[PDB]
RNA sequence: GCGGGGUGGAGCAGCCGGUAGCUCGUCGGGCAACCCGAAGGUCGUCGGUUCAAAUCCGGCCCCCGCAACCA
RNA sequence: CCAUAGGUUAAUGAGGCGAACCGGGGGAACUGAAACAUCUAAGUACCCCGAGGAAAAGAAAUCAACCGAGAUUCCCCCAG
RNA sequence: UUUUGUAUAAUGGGUCAGCGACUUAUAUUCUGUAGCAAGGUUAACCGAAUAGGGGAGCCGAAGGGAAACCGAGUCUUAACU
RNA sequence: AGGACCGAACCGACUAAUGUUGAAAAAUUAGCGGAUGACUUGUGGCUGGGGGUGAAAGGCCAAUCAAACCGGGAGAUAGCUGGUUCUCCCCGAAAGCUAUUUAGGUAGCGCCUCGUGAAUUCAUCUCCGGGGGUAGAGCACUGUUUCGGCAAGGGGGUCAUCCCGACUUACCAACCCGAUGCAAACUGCGAAUACCGGAGAAUGUUAUCACGGGAGACACACGGCGGGUGCUAACGUCCGUC
RNA sequence: GUUUAUUAAAAACACAGCACUGUGCAAACACGAAAGUGGACGUAUACGGUGUGACGCCUGCCCGGUGCCGGAAGGUUAAUUGAUGGGGUUAGCGCAAGCGAAGCUCUUGAUCGAAGCCCCGGUAAACGGCGGCCGUAAUAACGGUCCUAAGGUAGCGAAAUUCCUUGUCGGGUAAGUUCCGACCUGCACGAAUGGCGUAAUGAUGGCCAGGCUGUCUCCACCCGAGACUCAGUGAAAUUGAACUCGCUGUGAAGAUGCAGUGUACCCGCGGCAAGACGGAAAGACCCCGUGAACCUUUACUAUAGCUUGACACUGAACAUAUGUUCUAACGUUGACCCGUAAUCCGGGUUGCGGACAGUGUCUGGUGGGUAGUUUGACUGGGGCGGUCUCCUCCUAAAGAGUAACGGAGGAGCACGAAGGUUGGCUAAUCCUGGUCGGACAUCAGGAGGUUAGUGCAAUGGCAUAAGCCAGCUUGACUGCGAGCGUGACGGCGCGAGCAGGUGCGAAAGCAGGUCAUAGUGAUCCGGUGGUUCUGAAUGGAAGGGCCAUCGCUCAACGGAUAAAAGGUACUCCGGGGAUAACAGGCUGAUACCGCCCAAGAGUUCAUAUCGACGGCGGUGUUUGGCACCUCGAUGUCGGCUCAUCACAUCCUGGGGCUGAAGUAGGUCCCAAGGGUAUGGCUGUUCGCCAUUUAAAGUGGUACGCGAGCUGG
RNA sequence: UGCCUGGCGGCCGUAGCGCGGUGGUCCCACCUGACCCCAUGCCGAACUCAGAAGUGAAACGCCGUAGCGCCGAUGGUAGUGUGGGGUCUCCCCAUGCGAGAGUAGGGAACUGCCAGGCA
């Protein structure tokens, strides 16, 4: 018996947002993206799963298959959200954008 | 239970065997003891087998 | 209105079968009884659950004996 | 009248015999977002079992879902 | 277009009724199972077609058991 | 009549007369009786035959075992005191 | 002109009374609604039962409709209610246990009856051989309870001053000791009865056991005694014995 | 406008209007095994289905669930096709065991296989939903927070919706549970199962006023038809038989019939209905039946219909199983000609579709559209709750057994060592001493003697240990079983001893599971291994049999089927006072009313008047208990009319005490002769309010009184 | 035959604890050594073997002593079977049985077989 999960619950899981209304309002917003296009909060997050998920100023795409109802403490988040190499180097790659900008 | 049911075949050749129970998960190693088997007459060693 | 009560067990008719002085043929139960509340004596055996059985023809017959002062069944033979 | 619950300031796993932890709230440090460290319960209250109760049982207080119906 | 369909006439037969029995085409439920669906009731009640004084079946591509019987139908046992 | 129990204010009967409810068929066990007696008895059918024929059959005389099989024994077991 | 207005015929049926074995199996009387319309009516036709029709109420379908009427399966089934008809003689219950989609039925046992067989088989009394752990009693045990003695230790804290020796309590006091109670799930004691067996005399229509034919019954009530529940309430309810 | 003909005329149905959705015509849909017919002799400005119900202002958020529409990337998946493996048989080869070609045959099922489902999007005038908790300005604007698909916008709001409730305030009235208007604390309004207004209309619901009056205080009289008398005709329901009284008691517990007692000449006629549990209808309410019907659904099992694919009707070429083209099957509810006096039908020519469509067999999905059924029992009525088998203790009354919805706890296992044997050992607790070490660690000694331990509840056991440790081992063996216990039976349990063989011990001996009592599942149907026991002509085999053994939370635990949930107020049948609701009956916990002792209040004083902490009674009067009468009928609340009784007295009457100056009171005692309101609100009894009176009594009388009235 | 000692029993607290005293010729116990037979989940403590230098210290046996344990009358009381009765939640009466606790008191065991040392 799988208990589902929530896209809105998955990001407060995982500590993106610091509360889930917070998580609900940015996914309203169109600013998250699940396979890279607008998603709603209703959305079930899936193992081998890619999140487009945009915090701040930059993305984050993963495919974990650990998912987790309770909000862990960071270094259990680590563990959480895989950031597979490709989503790492886009990370960085938004990082040194930012860095320019500034 | 957790116990499952097994059969000890007799090493004689004569295809009689016994009816025990174990758990898997403690013991894991095979079972083997020395019983009496009537078609033969002589106690042979019995060996476990699946049920 | 529930109560958790209301269950017993099937009463298993223990207590002495055969009393004093009573002739009983070989193997004949004296006694069924949880625990050996009476012991095994001459010509008595006790079987796993401490019924005690006469070993051979007789009287069967009370006593006590030992330092315990416990009760012990024998067969007087006859 | 029947069942559930009563856990740091709040929300929560746990826990369900084997020395109490996580997020937020507060502070401080790293650095709006994010990361680290710390104070923070005494497990609703009183008893019993156990080598030992957050844990297991009896009663007590409050709140929750129900039913209190046909004549 | 031959021809066919079609039309007129003529001769023969049929048509409808009848209690039961017989053959065939269809075919229930109540009920029993202490409920009920597999099953039973039951190929019964009922509907329809057809024929006769009877109908149906009938002359082994049948049984048997290494010995044999010799179409079909009906009755008594085999046998609850 | 039904009831633990009914004068019951429990049920039925206005009255009279007539009708009205454990039967019939087959098969099995037991009792009594009758025949025969390690034998008993026929059914259909033939028969004008309540006769006679018909003995095809059924029951028991021998049981044990699932069964082959064995038999005053058999089965169980390798074998039973 | 009007699904207009008032109002007779005509259609309907809102209120009251009468009637309720009626004048009438839905009417009469006085009031009431529509009355050129989705109106009303004569004559004939079509829709047939799990079907018709229904401006929709499960309404109507020949005084019958949550599935018409008639005939047939049909004597459906009915663990249910009622009834069961002449006479005498002998015997004579049960309302309990077990199991049941079982609780108001049925099956086996228990109880009744008829027949066959069988032993002093059975009952009372006397004596003898038995185990018990109930009434009672007791507090060693398990719990519970009151008072007092000493007091380990501790609580308000300290003289002492590391302490020991003890200082008073707002004082709390464990175990032990002395005295008093309480218990269905306390027992180091323990009856009367009852029950099992053995022997003996008297009495009893074999009263006892086994096999077979036939059942009925498995709704019980009150009273005495021992009890749970109840309020040591009930003509209350559930057990044991009479 | 329509409606329950015969208790419901309405707020219900319909209605014009609005919206969604289907339908391209051989339309969709419907009746129909099919041909056909309606739709319609219509053609999307038409027809069908669904919801709302003129008109005015609007119809907010949510697509997670169910439904509908759309999609292909993937997984699963039927019929069909039958690769591989295994088995059976035997011409042969071997001496025998046994091996084994071809054919035939039993079995597993590789590959192909559409829809659906899983999956992804859209749709709410589709079915639907519009939540919790905490703090914050007494409320809680507002915030935080859990969950969800998202948490009620506009409007309205004690309403046809509001339990607490007769909500709070105001009008009307002297008095207003109704009504009217505002408030919002909406238990539980809300936007086409539409929200809010609205002129008109209503045999519609609620309220107020003028006028009117016999509705009423309170009835009086009169006119007619019965009622009454005479003549003629002449019923009915009911009825065990009656020589048919009241009271108190008794009693299957509410008596004309019984006990005691009182009263009573026999018999009509006119009237009233308290009783004959009066007549009428084998209770309609409640329960029971392993009853019935009809209805619902994501109960079970089927099935019409819809839908998918394979094969057949069903063909040809060309290109790469797919596509293009073709005509010859097939369709034509296109045109034309003929039979023909004919919008049927058939034949011919032609055209258009064309191997598709359509139909048959098989097959997957969907399928309350339709059908047969199920939906347990105990139960101090039923339902809801709990329980259903097994073990331990008590109730259980000193053998066994013994019920309750009595009081208390456990079980659905564990173990190849926690079994067998041989050898060895003895605990809890406390005191003293001793490093960390302390109340409790291990060491030593002493006291004690089983208060420890038992793998798991409790009881009974346990020192010869059944408790703890070690060595060796598998008796946790195979076949039997004298006798006995316990059960209705099925079965369950104890067992010395015998044979074969084994373990431990030097031997005597012990060992057929564990300290014992719970740790469980019948039969059927099948599965696996062994055994010719049987083997439907014979030889084999298949199947069956015997032995071992596996598959049920069949837990409703003696197990109904492999497979099953509800409603009925539209109801119906057989039954019960075996069993409830009203009333009566038994009891009196509670209720009411008395009384006892006396702390205290009463400035002092216990008792003038109250009386705490406790105690003892009375009545049968409320709330309740039982289920004894009535379920082949005992009509229920309130009002009207008519009353009768008790006294625990509201007034009038007499009197004691007083914290009684008088009046006026408080309390208590005696007393039942007579008396003992009208109104508003509401169905009210009750109750609040207004105004009176000397007073506006408390109760019984089937909570008096429906064969006396009504019917809120 | 008497005393004493060891083993095996009968009986299972009148028989067991406490306190005091006494015993070494024989017996028992302690004791000496242990490489070895044998053993320590370490230890010659236990078990085991090889011995007889010392002693009766501890244990053991024996004698005495009521501070306990224990046994325990008679009488009464409780209870109860059968029958009768009352003011009936409990009693009473006739008759049969008759406790428990408590009191007076008893009590420092008795006894069988074999073997050994002394007289």
């Amino acid at each position: 018996p799988a208990v589902e999960v929530r896209l809105d619950k998955w990001l407060w899981a995982a500590r993106f947002y610091k509360t889930r209304a917070l998580a609900r309002e940015m996914i309203e917003g169109g600013k998250v993206h699940y396979n890279g296009q607008r998603s709603k909060p209703s959305k079930i997050v899936e193992l081998n799963a890619t999140l487009t998920l945009r915090q701040g100023n930059d993305e984050r795409t993963v495919i974990v298959k650990a998912i987790t109802e309770q909000r862990r403490p960071a270094s259990e988040a680590a563990l959480l959200y895989e950031e597979t190499a490709e989503s790492v180097e886009k990370r960085e790659k938004m990082a040194l954008a930012r860095k320019l900008n500034a | 239970g957790i116990r499952e049911k097994i059969k000890l075949v007799s090493s004689a050749g004569t295809g009689h065997f016994y009816t025990t129970t174990k758990n898997k998960r403690t013991k894991p190693e095979k079972l083997e003891l020395k019983k009496f088997d009537p078609v033969v007459r002589q106690h042979v060693i019995y060996k476990e087998a699946k049920i | 209105g529930s109560t958790r009560n209301g269950r017993d067990s099937e009463a298993k008719r223990l207590g002495v079968k055969r009393f004093g002085g009573e002739s009983v043929l070989a193997g004949s139960i004296i006694v069924r009884q949880r625990g050996t509340k009476f012991h095994a004596g001459a010509n008595v055996g006790c079987g796993r659950d401490h019924t005690l059985f006469a070993k051979a023809d007789g009287k069967v017959k009370f006593e006590v004996k030992g330092p315990k002062n416990r009760k012990f069944i024998s067969i007087e033979a006859e």
